[PDB]
Parts: structure tokens; C-alpha cells; sequence
């Protein structure tokens, strides 16, 4: 199936995933087409930040879905 | 659709805490995990005075005072509890 | 070996020319390559075509590399 996951405002990427992959499965599919590493992806469904190693179906996350990615990144 | 609108106010609510902004050059939603008050965008590199919640420097970037936070310009710090804005 | 060129396709160390399809293999430090058969330009950090079909200056396709001061990707540091 697939889910769409927003970034930069008004964008979005489209992901190829199962209901049964992991949060850190979809991190790493992120990773392979955006260039984002995983430690520096907060996704979010709902209203709620996904805990890595929960999966889709966890989370009734379903056909088109729609996640968004938050970069949490190191202060200087 | 639920969902939809419990992110936009799971988001509304960390911009207004201070706990999220967008990059001013991108517009990725960002937020700050400890160190000092600046951090680096990793999808187009702008430098961010956290601090401020705005951009650190100009479009010529670091170094170009013409815009950003100004931070030490005539020795003003750009906030009053900036200690490290880069 | 065309035995190992399907395995660095596979991997992806090596993609099909955006215009002409042909086999290109990676120039490792470069973002950019140009390919040598239809000289096209290839964005091989977003392995893509770097350019629309009007050619160099043309980003109403390819990826757009700096465009408002966004790059294609972030580990870009040069596809031309
Ligand atoms: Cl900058
Ligand atoms: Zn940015
Ligand atoms: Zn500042
Ligand atoms: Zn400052
Ligand atoms: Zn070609
Ligand atoms: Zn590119
Ligand atoms: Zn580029």
C-alpha cells in the first residue's frame, strides 16, 4: 500500500510500505529517497509522535494516510 | 480526517511553545534537541538562531549581517538570554 | 563484466540514463555526471535528470538544484 508523508509546507513524498513495517522500517525508506537520517526524523500520526518499534497497523495507520515528518535536530 | 486536524494542533501547540518552528529558508518543520541557541537546517544548510526563532544571517549567509538575527552588531546580543547563537 | 553491471544496477551503483537509458555507472565524489552517449546532464545524487527537456537552465523538470535556495538533496554538495 501507500502513505504520504508532509516535509517542506505544501509538500509531501508518497512511501511504499505494509501494515505490518516498523517506524524505524519507514524512517529508513525516508532515508533511501530524501537523504534524512533516521535520528533526525520525529514522525507524527494523529497527533501522536511514533515510537520505533511499533508498526503501521499499531497505529491504524491505513491506505493513504498521511504522516508528517519533523527533523529534531542537535543544537550547535 | 481526524487525524489530520490532531497533528495541526499537536503542531499548533509546539510553535507556540517554542518547542518547534519552521526553517525560514525550507519551511521543514524543525525542533531543537539540546546544545546551544543556533541549529543547522539538514535540508538546505540555512543556519537558525533558535533563540530568536528566525533566521541567524542574511541571503549571502554566514557572515552577512544584512539580515537575520544581527546577533553582537554593534555588540548588541540579538536576545537577552542568547548565550551562543553562533 | 555485464555480470557485474547487473549487480551495481541491482545496488545501485550504476542507474539507466534519464534520456537514452543506456547503463551509467557511478563517478564516485561527483553529484553530476554527464552521460557519454547522449551527453545529457544526470543529477546522480537524486539520480534523475538534472534538467527539464529545454536543457541546461531549464528547471521546469530535473531537480531543481538551488532554486529558491534549496538543494536537490541534502547530501548534495555540486550537481551543477
Ligand atoms: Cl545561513
Ligand atoms: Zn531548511
Ligand atoms: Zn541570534
Ligand atoms: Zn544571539
Ligand atoms: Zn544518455
Ligand atoms: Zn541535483
Ligand atoms: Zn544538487
Amino acid at each position: 500500500m501507500q502513505i504520504f508523508v508532509k516535509t517542506l509546507t505544501g509538500k509531501t513524498i508518497t512511501l511504499e510500505v505494509e501494515p505490518s513495517d516498523t517506524i524505524e522500517n519507514v524512517k529508513a525508506k525516508i532515508q533511501d529517497k530524501e537523504g534524512i537520517p533516521p535520528d533526525q526524523q520525529r514522525l507524527i500520526f494523529a497527533g501522536k509522535q511514533l515510537e520505533d518499534g511499533r508498526t503501521l497497523s499499531d497505529y491504524n495507520i491505513q491506505k493513504e494516510s498521511t504522516l508528517h515528518l519533523v527533523l529534531r535536530l542537535r543544537g550547535g | 480526517d481526524v487525524a489530520a486536524r490532531q497533528t495541526t494542533e499537536m503542531l499548533k501547540v509546539m510553535l507556540q511553545q517554542g518547542e518547534a518552528m519552521r526553517c525560514p529558508q525550507c519551511q521543514i518543520v524543525v525542533q531543537k534537541k539540546d546544545g546551544a541557541d543556533w541549529i543547522r537546517c539538514t535540508v538546505c544548510h540555512t543556519e537558525i538562531c533558535w533563540v530568536t526563532k528566525g533566521p541567524r544571517w542574511g541571503p549571502g549567509g554566514p557572515g552577512d549581517t544584512s539580515g537575520g538575527c544581527r546577533c553582537r552588531v554593534n555588540g548588541i546580543p540579538c536576545h537577552p538570554s542568547c548565550q551562543n547563537c553562533h
